[PDB]
């Protein structure tokens, strides 16, 4: 199942909305999940289940469902916030990941 | 196909093969204890309404307080229920012997439905639903023969071995099922309300009102059937039990053979009409009947009416929903149950104002449901030609 | 808090063979599935392979389909990954992941908990 994500970089500077769109060609349900990951760690995840909302994340981080797009929105960008974002989908047995969004500050 | 899934699926016949047992039996506790219609009418519903009833609680309690005791709980519970039925000589303690197996059944079947779900994997969520409409029809189909057979011998054998099969379970499931011990140590707190609010209901309408047609006719056909041949034509409970396990074996040789070859010609909607129709014909015939192999026929003919019918909204279930398989089940399962129980309350009720009107009340349920089907044709041909 | 332990990975000719470790610690095996997953230097991820304890089913990523195989013991809660056949592509940092797969129970039916890579493993390297 091809998955894109858009931007592949984008720029933003301290308190900055910034939002994140992921698209699937085929109909994934509600399975994507988004992850961020720091410079040389291991990716943490952020959302578990579209618009949901894990545990320990600030709530400044959001999910949204509409049709095929799946956005993740960001109220403030908080420097600690630098790290590279993916979406993942997980309806069927096959998995695939977005290819990333390292954000500039 | 390991131990474990045919010990689950041994849970599940031995339970749909409670309910039937009491059915030809009938031709005795009609005239030996004085009751009529509404007393069976109350006395077979009773199982299938505990079980509706206690169904969410044991689910709930299957989930949090793990799914190995209830089942175990539940197996013993069910054979107490037999036995008690089988020992006791009087209404209140036939009803409560059938309110607690009914009890036992809507505990137990949550426990292993989600036991296999567990064992199951993940891509086998529609097949497995399939195999639990195999496994109750079957049993549904197989209670009352066997039940007949064993009442043969004396009034209160086939309890005895219904009990006696009950504890052959117990120790199975003991002996053999496992479930882990150990518990996740953070789970999510969705608690899952997404899913029905984001439902169309209107989707939904027609394949509920189907099967809980279907499931009304189904049920209150046995129920309308033993009494009318004990009284017009006196079956001894052999015959009875010849009826029943003949219909349904040709209704299900038949079901594995010719329900492809005819969606392959015929789309489900229309099919299912045809199947009603057919029903409702060979029902007007059922009421001239006047003497042996003719009403003998009957049922042969009438089971497959129905076995054409029900894959039929099986399918419907798992097409019309999409990757919900589990809420299609359970709300085939649920109102199933709903079913099972407005049959035979009142087939059991419309007997004493007269012999035939059960048979009407059929009748017109297999109208109303043909009807319906015919209305739902305005809007799929709608849809159709909308969009192309 | 829980966390898997990863172990595994050096200078490896290529077309040969390697066992990768991920050991459990403080969560339950039996109710989730095992996942690894891998990154490219200075590139994105994708999902490599992926076992149930459980259920016992097994699936592979169609980047890598039948080439190296899975396996997991439930006897001391670990799970190896096997390489039989290697490449100067397949040079990554490998993850080891977990997910939740259980059912619970809304009101007459069952429904299943989503798929959701809780805790990450810290990561091995395997070079050419």
């Amino acid at each position: 199942i091809q998955m894109t994500q858009s931007p592949s970089s984008l720029s933003a500077s301290v308190g900055d909305r910034v939002t994140i769109t992921c698209r699937a060609s085929q109909s994934v349900s509600s399975a994507v999940a988004w992850y961020q990951q720091k410079p040389g760690k291991a990716p943490k995840l952020l959302i578990y289940s579209a618009s949901s909302l894990y545990s320990g994340v600030p709530s400044r981080f959001s999910g949204s469902r509409s049709g095929t797009d799946f956005t993740l929105t960001i109220s403030s960008l908080q420097p600690e916030d630098f790290a590279t974002y993916y979406c993942q989908q997980s309806s069927s047995s096959l998995i695939t990941f977005g290819q990333g969004t390292k954000v500039e500050i | 196909m390991n131990k474990q899934i045919f010990v689950l699926y041994f849970n599940i016949f031995l339970i749909f093969l409670g309910i039937g047992l009491v059915i030809p039996v009938l031709p005795v506790y009609l005239k030996d204890l004085g009751l009529t219609g509404s007393d069976l009418g109350l006395l077979v519903a009773a199982f299938a309404l505990s079980q509706m009833i206690i169904s969410p609680f044991g689910g709930t309690l299957a989930d949090k307080l793990g799914k190995k005791l209830i089942i175990c709980i539940g197996l013993i519970l069910f054979s107490v229920s037999e036995f008690m039925f089988a020992v006791g000589h009087n209404f209140s303690v036939l009803m409560l012997s059938r309110v607690i197996g009914g009890m036992s059944a809507g505990m137990v079947m949550p426990g292993v439905t989600g036991l296999i779900a567990d064992i199951s994997p993940s891509h086998q969520k529609a097949k497995n639903f399939g195999y639990m409409s195999a496994i109750i029809n079957s049993g549904f189909i197989l209670g009352p023969g066997i039940g007949g057979f064993m009442a043969e011998v004396s009034h209160r054998m086939p309890f005895y071995f219904a009990g006696a099969l009950g504890i052959l379970a117990f120790i199975m499931s003991i002996v053999l099922i496992h479930d882990p011990k150990k518990s996740t140590t953070s789970g999510f707190q969705k608690l899952e309300p997404q899913l029905l609010t984001k439902i169309n209901w209107k989707v939904f309408i027609t394949p509920v009102i189907l099967t809980l047609v279907l499931s009304f006719g189904l049920s209150a056909f046995q129920t309308l059937y033993s009494l009318y041949t004990a009284d017009k034509v006196n079956y001894s409970p052999k015959d009875i039990s010849i009826a029943i396990t003949g219909g349904g074996i040709f209704g299900a040789l038949f079901q594995i053979y010719f329900f492809d070859k005819f969606m392959k010609y015929f789309s489900e909607l229309t099919f299912i009409a045809w199947s009603l129709l057919y029903s409702v014909v060979v029902l007007i015939l059922l009421v001239f009947a006047n003497d042996y192999w003719s009403i003998m026929l009957i049922s042969f003919v009438v089971f497959i009416g129905f076995n054409m019918i029900r894959p039929a909204i099986t399918n419907y279930f798992s097409n019309i929903a999409g990757e919900r398989q589990g809420f299609a089940g359970g709300l085939n399962s649920t109102f199933t149950s709903m079913g099972n129980f407005i049959g035979p309350l009142i087939a059991g009720a419309l007997f004493d104002v007269h012999i035939e009107a059960p048979i009407y009340m059929a009748i017109g349920v297999s109208l109303a449901g043909v009807v319906i089907v015919l209305i739902e044709k305005q809007h799929r041909a709608k849809l159709k030609e909308q969009n192309m | 808090e829980v966390q898997l332990v990863e172990s595994g990975g050096g200078l490896v000719q290529p077309g040969g063979s390697l066992r990768l470790s991920c050991a459990a610690s403080g969560f339950t095996f039996s109710s989730s599935s095992i996942h690894w997953v891998r990154q490219a230097p200075g590139k994105g991820l994708e999902w490599v392979a992926s076992i149930s304890s459980s259920s016992g089913s097994t699936s592979y990523a169609d980047s890598v389909k039948g080439r190296f195989t899975i396996s997991a013991d439930t006897s001391k809660n670990t799970a190896y990954l096997q390489m039989n056949s290697l490449r100067a592509e397949d040079t990554a940092v490998y993850y080891c992941a977990r997910m939740s797969v259980e059912n619970h129970w809304y009101y007459f039916y069952w429904y299943m908990s989503p798929y959701a890579m809780d805790y990450w493993g810290q990561g091995t390297l395997v070079t050419v």
